[PDB]
């Protein structure tokens, strides 16, 4: 009764493959490297006296 | 060939090249010149007539 009237039919697919490139030709990831520079400065601040 | 693995049959030696070389120099260029040029002489003398 549950299998009553069900068809199966194959579609399609899809192929997983890679390129050997012996030769190479290919881009790919970058490295490379960067500088940040800062700098940090020194006030002065209200003085203490004595008379 | 790809230039950074060595082969011997997607290359075969340097002798296929030297014969590939040698049959075309030697063969079919000459038997065409042959007939080329008998067919030349045909056309400009006719047959079996002797210029001065």
């Amino acid at each position: 009764a549950a299998l009553s009237g069900l068809t199966v039919t194959g579609v399609g697919y899809s192929l997983e493959a890679r390129l050997t490139n012996i030769n190479q030709l290919e881009m790919g990831l970058l490295i490379d490297s960067d500088v940040q520079k800062q700098g940090f400065m020194i006030p002065t601040l209200p003085p203490l006296v004595i008379v | 060939k790809p230039a950074m693995v060595e082969d011997d049959k997607t290359y075969p030696r340097l002798e296929a090249l030297t014969t590939a070389y040698r049959i075309q120099q030697m063969r079919n260029n000459a038997v065409t010149t042959l007939l080329n040029r008998a067919d030349t002489l045909k056309s400009y003398l006719g047959v079996g007539v002797p210029h001065p």
